[PDB]
C-alpha cells in the first residue's frame, strides 16, 4: 500500500506546483503594465531650485510643486497656527526639512492652479476666488475639509528627492 | 530485515489523510525551491556569456 | 433502463477480479505486451497505409509538375531571334 | 516576375531549441540602428526602456535619452515646447507621415522594423540574405534610374540603396567593423524587437518538458493501478449443464 | 444515514451526469476528445476574458492594443498565444470529434447528432470573426471576401452585406459589433452543449463494437474520471509545446503588419481550418454554385444518417467500408493542401478532381458498397 | 399516442418548469414580480448587446462614443434611455421581490432564500461597474470614493485597491476591466436565476394566508400566463413613460460633463438605489466600522430565519409585526432621503438615529414581539 | 496640411486648439462646451435664461 | 496601390512612377505586371 500511495502523493505536488504557477500568471496579468511602472513614481528632482522659487513638475497627471524656502519664509510659517487648521499637524511632522515644502498644485477648492510666490502668506494664491495659503499651503480660505495634500517623497541623494 | 522505508512512510504519514495532505503541501514547498534552482542552472550553463546578467562585469558601477 | 439495478437481465455468468494493491501495473509488458501492438499494427497495416502513400505521390508530383512549369521555354525563344 | 530566390538556412546562435540571445550582439545591433537605420525606418513599438534588463544599464540609458529630443505637451499659458526626453519616449519617427516619408523615398514607403522579422517569409534569414547580396541586374534586365537589384526582393527590383559597408560606423567594443558583421549584429537586434520574450519562452520550456517527463509516467501508472482490476478480469459460464 | 448526493438537487444532477454515469467498458481513446472539447471551450473563455481587458476593439487602436498586450502587460504573450494556439486545438478534436462517429456509426442518435451539426456551425462563427479582431491584412481582406460571398443571392444580396459591414466597406463598425459577436457566441455554445448532453443521456454512449453494450457497464467516477484526466494532460502537453516552442507554426505571416485598404497580398489564403471549404469554392466557377457547394457540403453531414443502407453500425467489421473512409479522409488532405497553394493549373485541376471524388464517395459509393457487404454475408 | 411534450428530453423541462408545475391558486400580485425580473434581466441584456455594438472602452473616446450613439445612430437614443431606466426598474423589482419574502415568511425556504441573496449582490455589481461606463463626472468620483473604501482592510487593503485600479489611480484600464466584468456579470446572474428556480420547484410556492395549498392548486399555464402577461404589460407601460417623457427625472446630472480628475463636485452621491447604503457607512465615525456595518447589514438578510420565533408563517395575522414591517419601511425611506442630502448636523443625527433604529428593529424588536404575540394567543 | 472651404459633414471650428489657450485669453476661467450645457445644469434653460438677463 | 499620374501614361492615360508601369485612360491593362484591370467601381462620369 506504501509503495501505491507514493505515487499519488508524488503526483499532487506536481500538480500543486503548477497550479501555482499558472494562477500567478493570470492575477499578474492584471496587476499593472510595465508602461504604468515607468510613467509613474519617476519623479527625481534636482535640488538647484532657489531659495522662494517654485518650479512646476508633474506627477501622477497633477502639478507638483518643489520650493526651497528661505529661513524668513518658516518664521512666517510659524507665525500662522497649526492648531487653527480642520486636520492639525506639526511642522516638522509635515516637512523633513523646513526649506524644503513639496505639494501639490491644484487647489481643492475647484481645481484651479494656485500662483507660486504670492498670497498674504507668500506662499500659493489662488486667482479663481483670491484664496490665500502659506508655503505650506495650509488650508486657510477654503471649502477643503483638511489641509492641502502632503505627497509622500523620500530623500536618497542629498541632490535627489523620489516622489511616487 | 529492517521495515521497508515504504511501510514506514506509510504507517506515520499515509495512513491519516490529513498528514498526507500536510506532508504533500510541505514536500511542494521544498520541491519548488529545488526544481526551480535546478533549471534555472541547467538552463543558464546551457547559454554561458549570451544572458546579459554574465555580462554586467565588462561594464558596471560606471 | 438508465440505473444500474435494471438494465439487462443475466444468467449463468462468473467473474473473478483481484485488488489493485495485490498485483502489478505493468504485468508482461515486454514478453506479452509489445507482441500484442505488433499484432494490432499488422492486423490493420493494408487497410489504411497504402491509401496515404498515394496521398504522398500525388503530393510529391504537384509540387514538381507546379516548379517544372515555371522552368523558362526553350522552344519559345529558338525563333524569337 | 519568376519565382523568387529563397534565402538558406543560417547557423543562428538561437536556432537551437534550447539556445538563447547572445545579448553582446543585441547591443551592437541597437548600435547600429541609432544612426545607420533610424534616417527612414521606424521602430514604433519600442521605448527607451526594454533595454535597461537586456543591453544596457539604467544610468547608460538614462544618458542615452538625453541625446534626444521630443516635443512636450502645451506649456499652460503657452503651446508646445521641446523636451529632452525620458524613459518612457518612445523611438523618434523619422517623418511626421506617411506620405512625407514617401516624398523623400522616391514614392516608397519604408516599413516599421518592429514586426519585420515575424512579417516576413524566413525570418532573420531573409534579411540577412536580404541586406548583402547587392549584386548588378544580368544580362536582359533594365530598372528605372532610382531602383536597385536584389534577387532576394520579390520583384528583384527595390529603392533601398546599399545601406550597410565596411567602415562605416566604429564599435566601442573594438570588434571590427564588417558587413557580415554588421549584419549579424542588427538582424540579431530586429529578432529581439519583435520577440524580447524569447529567454523565458524557452527557459518555462525546458521546466515545462522536465515537469512532463516526470508526470506522464506517473499518471499512467495511476490509471493502470486503478484499471489493473478490470484487464485481468476473467469470466466463466456455467448453464445449469 | 443514506448517501447526500442521492437528496440534494445539484447533488442529483452531478450523480447522473458523472458519478454513477454508466457507460461501456470498452471504450476506446476515441471516446475522449468529447470531454477535451469542453475543457478547450473552457480554456478558451478564460483565456479570451483576460485578453478582453486590454484590447480595444477600434480600427485605429487594436493593432496597437496587441503589441501594448505582448510587451508591456505581464505574461500577456504567453495568454495570447495560448488563445490563439488553443482554437487550433479545438478544431483538431472537433474533426477527430466527428470523425469517431462517422466510422463507428454514431450519427444514429439522431437528435444528438442533430445538436452536434449546431455546435459545428456556431464554432466555425466564433472562430472566424476572432481571427479578424487582431487587424491584421489577412484579417482585414479575409472578411472583405468571406462578407462580399453574400452578394450572390439573387435580389436581395448587397442590402445584406451592407448591413452586416453598417456601412459601404468594412471599417471600424463591422469590428465593433464582431467583437462583440466574438464574445457572446462562446456562452451560447455552452447552452447548446448542455442540451447535446441532455439528449444523449437518454440512450448512453455506443460502444467501438456497435452491440449492445448492457451487459458490460461500469461506473464513471473512478475509472474514466483518471481515463480523461490522462487526455488532459497530453492535450495540454501538446498545447503548451506549440506555445512554448512554435508560437507562429499553424498561423500565418502579413497578420503583424497593419491592414492596408489599398495593398492586398497575392496569395490572402484563409486559416488551416477554414481551407477545405475554401477549394470546393474556387473549384465551381460560378459564385452561386459554390456558395450552394460549401452548404451542401455541411448538409451532407444531416444527410449521412440516410445514406446508411447496412446492417451494422461499426465499420470494424466491415473491411471495404474502412479503406472507403480512408481514402476520403485522404481526399480532405488533398482539399487542405490545395487551400494552401496559389491559383495554378494543376492545382486547379487536381482540387476539381478532390472535390467531385469527395461528393460521390459520400453520395454514392459508401452506399452501394454496403448493400454488397450484405450480400456476401448472406443478410 | 401520448402528448409529446410529456416525452421529448427539452419538452419534459419546460412541462415541467411552466406549463404544467401545480400553484396555489390565491397568490396574489405581490408573487408576479419574480417573473418580471427575469423579463427586465433579458430587456437588459438585448438593450445592453445592442449599445455594445458601438461604445468604446477608453479614458478618452467613451464619453464621445455616448454622445454618437446619442445622435447619429439611428435610435440609439431610446435604446441608451431603456437601459438606464430598465436598471432601475430592475431594482424596484427586486426590492418588492424581496418585501414579499419577508412580510409573507417565504424565507422560510432557505435553500431558495440564500440563493437569493447571491443574486442580490451581483446584480448591485453589474450595476455599480455599468454607472462607470459612461465614464461623466459622476461616474469617476463615484468609481473613486466606493474603491478608496478598501484601504480600510486591516494589512491588504491598500495592495488590494491598486491591484483593481491597474495602478496608482482610476484610467482606462480600470475602465476596459469593469466593461469586460459588466459584459459577463449578468450572464452568471442568468444561470444562478436558474438554480433559485430549481432549489424553488422541489417544494412549491408559497401563497398570503400562510398554510399549505396542497388542497387548492392549479396548472399554471392559462390563468397565470395571462396574468403575468398584464404584469409585463403594466411594467412596459411604466417603462416606456419613464423614458418617452421624463428620461432624466431619475438621473443625477452633472453626468453629462466630461470626467475631470483634479476636479471634486461639491456633492458626490451614488445612485438612488444604492443611497441607503451610503448613509449607514457615512454615520459610523470609524472608516473599517462603517465597512462592518455596511456588510453586517446586507447579511442580517441571511440571519433573518434565525430571528425568526413566531407560530405562524404569515404576517398577515400579526397586526403588530405589520406595524413594525412599515415602520421599518419608513426607516429605509429616511435613509434614502439623507443620502442624499449634504452633511450637515440635523442629516448626521437622523442618519445615525435611523441607523440604530434599522439594526435594532431586525435584532431585538421583531424577536421579542412575535414571542408576546405567541403568549397572547396562548400556544 | 491646407484648408478647404468646409462642408457639411465638418463640426464646429473650435474657438481654440487646447484648454490651455482657452484658459489663457480667459482670464482663466475655461468656457465650457455648450452640447450638454442644458441637461448639465440644474434647473435647465431656466438658470440659463436668469444667468444671462441677472 | 501606386497612384497614377495626371495626364500622363505612354497612351495619352495614366504612368506609374513606382515601376514605369503604362495604362490608359480606361486603367485597361496595357503595360505593366498588374494582375487585373484599375478597380473602380462604378464607371459614371
Ligand atoms: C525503462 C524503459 C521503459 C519503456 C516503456 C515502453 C512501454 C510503455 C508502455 O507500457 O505502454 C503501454 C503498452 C501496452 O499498451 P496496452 O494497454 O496493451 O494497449 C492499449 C495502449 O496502452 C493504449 O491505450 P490506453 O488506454 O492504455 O492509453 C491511451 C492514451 C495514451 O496512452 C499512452 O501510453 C501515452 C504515452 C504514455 C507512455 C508512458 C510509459 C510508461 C512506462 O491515450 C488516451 O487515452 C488520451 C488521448 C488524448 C489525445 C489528445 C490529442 C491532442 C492532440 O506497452 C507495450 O507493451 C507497447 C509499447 C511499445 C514500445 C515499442 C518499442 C520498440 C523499440
Ligand atoms: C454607497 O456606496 C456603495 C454603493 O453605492 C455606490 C454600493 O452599491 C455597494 C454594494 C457593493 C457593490 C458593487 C460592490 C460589492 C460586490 C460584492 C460583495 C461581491 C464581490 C463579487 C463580484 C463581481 C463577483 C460575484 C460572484 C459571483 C458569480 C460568484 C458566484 C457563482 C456561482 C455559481 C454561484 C454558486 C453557489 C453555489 C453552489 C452554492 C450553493 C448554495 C447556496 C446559496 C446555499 C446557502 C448555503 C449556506 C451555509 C448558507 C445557509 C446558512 C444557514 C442555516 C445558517 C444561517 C446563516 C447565518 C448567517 C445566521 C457598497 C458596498 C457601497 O459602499
Ligand atoms: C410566476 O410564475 C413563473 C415561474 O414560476 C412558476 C417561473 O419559473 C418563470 C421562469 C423565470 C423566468 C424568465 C425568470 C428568469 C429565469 C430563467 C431560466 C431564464 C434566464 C435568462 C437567461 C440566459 C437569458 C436568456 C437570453 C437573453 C436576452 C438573450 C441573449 C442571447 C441570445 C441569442 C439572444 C439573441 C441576440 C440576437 C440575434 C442578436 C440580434 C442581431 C440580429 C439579426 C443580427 C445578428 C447577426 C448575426 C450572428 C450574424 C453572424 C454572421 C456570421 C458568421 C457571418 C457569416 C458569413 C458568411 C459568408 C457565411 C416565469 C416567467 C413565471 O412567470
Ligand atoms: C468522455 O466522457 C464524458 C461525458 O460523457 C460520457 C460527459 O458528459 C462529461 C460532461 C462534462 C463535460 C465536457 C465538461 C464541460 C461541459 C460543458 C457545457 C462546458 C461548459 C463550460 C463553461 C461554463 C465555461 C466555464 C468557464 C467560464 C465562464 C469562465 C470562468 C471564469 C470566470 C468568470 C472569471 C473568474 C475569476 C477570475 C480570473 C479572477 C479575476 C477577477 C477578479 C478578482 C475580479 C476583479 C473585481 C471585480 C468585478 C470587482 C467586483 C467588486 C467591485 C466594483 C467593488 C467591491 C466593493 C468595494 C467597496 C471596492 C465529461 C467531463 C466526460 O468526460
Ligand atoms: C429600499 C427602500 C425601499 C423604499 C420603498 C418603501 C415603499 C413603497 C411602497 C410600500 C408598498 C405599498 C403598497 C402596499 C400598501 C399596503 O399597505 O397594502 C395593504 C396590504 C396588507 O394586506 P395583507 O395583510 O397582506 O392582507 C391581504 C388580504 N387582506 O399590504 C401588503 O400586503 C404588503 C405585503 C408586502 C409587499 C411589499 C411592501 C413594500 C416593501 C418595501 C421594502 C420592504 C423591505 C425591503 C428590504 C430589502 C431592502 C434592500
Ligand atoms: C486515425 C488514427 C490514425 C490511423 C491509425 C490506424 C487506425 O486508426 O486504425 C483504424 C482503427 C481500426 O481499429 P478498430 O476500429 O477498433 O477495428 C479493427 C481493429 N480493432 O479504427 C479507427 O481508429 C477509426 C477512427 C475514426 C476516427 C478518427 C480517424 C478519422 C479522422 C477523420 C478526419
Ligand atoms: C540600416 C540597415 C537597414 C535595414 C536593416 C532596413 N533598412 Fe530599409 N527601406 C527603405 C525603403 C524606402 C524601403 C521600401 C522599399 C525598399 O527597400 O526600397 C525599405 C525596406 C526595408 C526592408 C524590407 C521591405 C520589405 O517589404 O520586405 C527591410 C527589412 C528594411 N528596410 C530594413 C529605406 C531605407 C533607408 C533610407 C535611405 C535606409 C538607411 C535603410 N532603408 C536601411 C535599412
Ligand atoms: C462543438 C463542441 C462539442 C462539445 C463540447 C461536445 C461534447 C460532447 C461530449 C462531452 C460527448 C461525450 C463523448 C462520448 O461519450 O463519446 C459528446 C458525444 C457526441 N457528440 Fe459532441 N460535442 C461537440 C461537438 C459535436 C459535433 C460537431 C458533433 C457532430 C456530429 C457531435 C456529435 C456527437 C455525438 C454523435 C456524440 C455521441 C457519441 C456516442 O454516443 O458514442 N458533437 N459530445
Ligand atoms: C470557442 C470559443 C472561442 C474561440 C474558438 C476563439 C477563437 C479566437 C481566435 C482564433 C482568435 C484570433 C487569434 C489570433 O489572431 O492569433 C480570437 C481572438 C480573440 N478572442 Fe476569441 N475565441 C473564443 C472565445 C472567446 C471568448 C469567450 C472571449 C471573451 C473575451 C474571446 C476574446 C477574444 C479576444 C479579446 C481576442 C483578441 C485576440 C488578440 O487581441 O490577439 N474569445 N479568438
Ligand atoms: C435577481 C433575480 C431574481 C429572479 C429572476 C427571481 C425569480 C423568482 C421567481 C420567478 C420566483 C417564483 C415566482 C415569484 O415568486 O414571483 C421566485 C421566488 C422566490 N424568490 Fe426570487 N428571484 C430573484 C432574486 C431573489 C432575491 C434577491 C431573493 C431574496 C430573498 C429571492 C427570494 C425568493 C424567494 C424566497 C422565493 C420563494 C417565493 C415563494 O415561496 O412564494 N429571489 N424568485
Ligand atoms: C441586469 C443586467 C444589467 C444591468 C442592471 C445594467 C445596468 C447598467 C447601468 C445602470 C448602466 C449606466 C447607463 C447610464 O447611466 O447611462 C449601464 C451601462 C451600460 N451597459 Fe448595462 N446593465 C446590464 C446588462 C448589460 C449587458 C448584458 C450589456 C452588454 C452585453 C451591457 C452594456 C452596457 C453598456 C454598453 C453601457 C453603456 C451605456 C451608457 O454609457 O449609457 N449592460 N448598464
Ligand atoms: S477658488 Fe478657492 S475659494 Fe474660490
Ligand atoms: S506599382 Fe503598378 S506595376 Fe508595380
Amino acid at each position: 500500500k506504501g509503495f501505491s500511495y507514493l505515487v499519488t502523493g508524488v503526483t499532487t505536488v506536481g500538480v500543486a506546483y503548477a497550479a501555482k504557477n499558472a494562477v500567478t500568471q493570470f492575477v499578474s496579468s492584471m496587476s499593472a503594465s510595465a508602461d504604468v511602472l515607468a510613467l509613474a513614481k519617476i519623479e527625481i528632482k534636482l535640488s538647484d531650485i532657489p531659495e522662494g522659487k517654485n518650479m512646476a513638475f508633474k506627477w501622477r497627471g497633477k502639478p507638483l510643486f518643489v520650493r526651497h524656502r528661505t529661513q524668513k519664509e518658516i518664521e512666517q510659517e510659524a507665525a500662522v497656527e497649526l492648531s487653527q487648521l480642520r486636520d492639525p499637524q506639526h511642522d516638522l511632522d509635515r516637512v523633513k526639512k523646513p526649506e524644503w515644502v513639496i505639494l501639490i498644485g491644484v487647489c481643492t477648492h475647484l481645481g484651479c492652479v494656485p500662483i507660486a510666490n504670492a498670497g498674504d502668506f507668500g506662499g500659493y494664491y489662488c486667482p479663481c476666488h483670491g484664496s490665500h495659503y502659506d508655503a505650506s499651503g495650509r488650508i486657510r480660505l477654503g471649502p477643503a475639509p483638511l489641509n492641502l495634500e502632503v505627497p509622500t517623497y523620500e530623500f536618497t541623494s542629498d541632490d535627489m528627492v523620489i516622489v511616487g | 530485515a529492517a521495515a521497508t522505508l515504504t511501510s514506514k512512510l506509510y504507517s506515520l504519514l499515509f495512513r491519516r489523510t490529513s498528514t498526507f495532505a500536510l506532508t504533500i503541501i510541505v514536500g511542494v514547498m521544498f520541491f519548488e525551491r529545488a526544481f526551480d534552482q535546478g533549471a534555472d542552472a541547467i538552463y543558464d550553463h546551457i547559454n554561458e556569456g549570451k544572458l546579459w546578467k554574465h555580462i554586467k562585469h565588462k561594464y558596471e558601477n560606471k | 433502463g438508465r440505473e444500474f439495478g435494471n438494465l439487462t437481465r443475466m444468467r449463468h455468468v462468473i467473474s473473478y477480479s483481484l485488488s489493485p494493491f495485490e498485483q502489478r501495473a505493468y504485468p508482461h509488458v515486454f514478453t506479452k505486451g509489445i507482441p500484442n501492438v505488433l499484432r494490432r499494427i499488422r492486423e490493420s497495416f493494408f487497410r489504411v497505409v497504402p491509401q496515404f502513400v498515394v496521398f504522398y505521390l500525388i503530393y510529391t508530383w504537384g509540387t514538381e509538375e507546379f516548379e517544372r512549369s515555371k522552368r523558362k521555354n526553350p522552344a519559345a525563344y529558338e525563333n524569337d531571334k | 516576375s519568376d519565382l523568387e530566390l529563397h534565402p538558406p538556412s543560417y547557423p543562428w546562435s538561437h536556432r537551437g531549441l534550447l539556445s538563447s540571445l547572445d545579448h553582446t550582439s543585441i547591443r551592437r545591433g541597437f548600435q547600429v540602428y541609432k544612426q545607420v537605420c533610424a534616417s527612414c525606418h521606424s521602430m514604433d513599438f519600442v521605448a527607451y526602456r526594454h533595454l535597461v534588463g537586456v543591453c544596457y544599464t539604467e544610468d547608460e540609458a538614462k544618458e542615452l535619452a538625453a541625446e534626444v529630443e521630443v516635443q512636450d505637451g502645451p506649456n499652460e499659458d503657452g503651446e508646445m515646447f521641446m523636451r529632452p526626453g525620458k524613459l518612457f519616449d518612445y523611438f523618434p519617427k523619422p517623418y511626421p507621415n506617411s506620405e512625407a516619408a514617401r516624398a523623400a523615398n522616391n514614392g516608397a514607403l519604408p516599413p516599421d522594423l518592429s514586426y519585420i522579422v515575424r512579417a516576413r517569409h524566413g525570418g532573420e534569414d531573409y534579411v540577412f540574405s536580404l541586406l548583402t547580396g547587392y549584386c548588378e541586374p544580368p544580362t536582359g534586365v533594365s530598372l528605372r534610374e532610382g531602383l536597385y537589384f536584389n534577387p532576394y526582393f520579390p520583384g528583384q527590383a527595390i529603392a533601398m540603396a546599399p545601406p550597410i559597408y565596411t567602415d562605416v560606423l566604429e564599435f566601442d567594443d573594438g570588434t571590427p567593423a564588417t558587413m557580415s558583421q554588421i549584419a549579424k549584429d542588427v538582424c540579431t537586434f530586429l529578432r529581439w524587437a519583435s520577440e524580447p520574450e524569447h529567454d523565458h519562452r524557452k527557459r518555462m520550456g525546458l521546466k515545462m518538458l522536465m515537469m512532463m517527463a516526470l508526470l506522464v509516467p506517473l499518471v499512467y501508472t495511476i490509471k493502470r493501478h486503478k484499471w489493473s482490476v478490470l484487464k485481468s478480469r476473467k469470466l466463466a459460464y456455467r448453464p445449469p449443464k | 444515514m443514506t448517501p447526500m448526493r442521492k437528496t440534494n438537487p445539484l447533488m442529483k444532477l452531478i450523480n447522473h451526469s458523472f458519478i454513477d454515469l454508466p457507460t461501456p467498458s470498452n471504450i476506446s481513446a476515441w471516446w475522449n476528445f468529447g470531454s477535451l472539447l469542453g475543457a478547450c471551450l473552457i480554456l478558451q473563455i478564460t483565456t479570451g476574458l483576460f485578453l478582453a481587458m486590454h484590447y480595444s476593439p477600434d480600427a485605429s487602436t487594436a493593432f496597437s492594443s496587441i503589441a501594448h498586450i505582448t510587451r508591456d502587460v505581464n505574461y500577456g504573450w504567453i495568454i495570447r498565444y495560448l488563445h490563439a494556439n488553443g482554437a487550433s486545438m479545438f478544431f483538431i478534436c472537433l474533426f477527430l470529434h466527428i470523425g469517431r462517429g462517422l466510422y463507428y456509426g454514431s450519427f444514429l442518435y439522431s437528435e444528438t447528432w442533430n445538436i452536434g451539426i449546431i455546435l459545428l456551425l456556431a464554432t466555425m462563427a466564433t472562430a472566424f470573426m476572432g481571427y479578424v479582431l487582431p487587424w491584421g491584412q489577412m484579417s482585414f481582406w479575409g472578411a472583405t471576401v468571406i462578407t462580399n460571398l453574400l452578394s450572390a443571392i439573387p435580389y436581395i444580396g448587397t442590402d445584406l452585406v451592407q448591413w452586416i459591414w453598417g456601412g459601404y466597406s468594412v471599417d471600424s463598425p463591422t469590428l465593433t459589433r464582431f467583437f462583440t459577436f466574438h464574445f457572446i457566441l462562446p456562452f451560447i455554445i455552452a447552452a447548446l452543449a448542455t442540451l447535446h448532453l441532455l439528449f444523449l443521456h437518454e440512450t448512453g454512449s455506443n460502444n467501438p463494437l456497435g452491440i449492445t453494450s448492457h451487459s458490460d457497464k461500469i461506473t464513471f467516477h473512478p475509472y474514466y474520471t483518471i481515463k480523461d484526466a490522462l487526455g488532459l494532460l497530453l492535450f495540454l502537453l501538446s498545447l503548451m509545446t506549440l506555445t512554448l516552442f512554435s508560437p507562429d507554426l499553424l498561423g500565418d505571416p502579413d497578420n503583424y503588419t497593419l491592414a492596408n485598404p489599398l495593398n492586398t497580398p497575392p496569395h490572402i489564403k484563409p486559416e488551416w481550418y477554414f481551407l477545405f471549404a475554401y477549394t470546393i469554392l474556387r473549384s465551381v466557377p460560378n459564385k452561386l454554385g459554390g456558395v450552394l457547394a460549401l452548404l451542401l457540403s455541411i448538409l451532407i453531414l444531416a444527410m449521412i444518417p440516410i445514406l446508411h443502407m447496412s446492417k451494422q453500425q461499426s465499420m470494424m467489421f466491415r473491411p471495404l467500408s474502412q479503406s472507403l473512409y480512408w481514402l476520403l479522409a485522404a481526399d480532405l488532405l488533398i482539399l487542405t493542401w490545395i487551400g494552401g497553394q496559389p491559383v495554378s493549373y494543376p492545382f486547379t485541376i487536381i482540387g476539381q478532381v478532390a472535390s467531385v471524388l469527395y461528393f460521390t464517395t459520400i453520395l454514392i459509393l459508401m452506399p452501394t458498397i454496403s448493400l454488397i457487404e450484405n450480400k456476401m454475408l448472406k443478410w
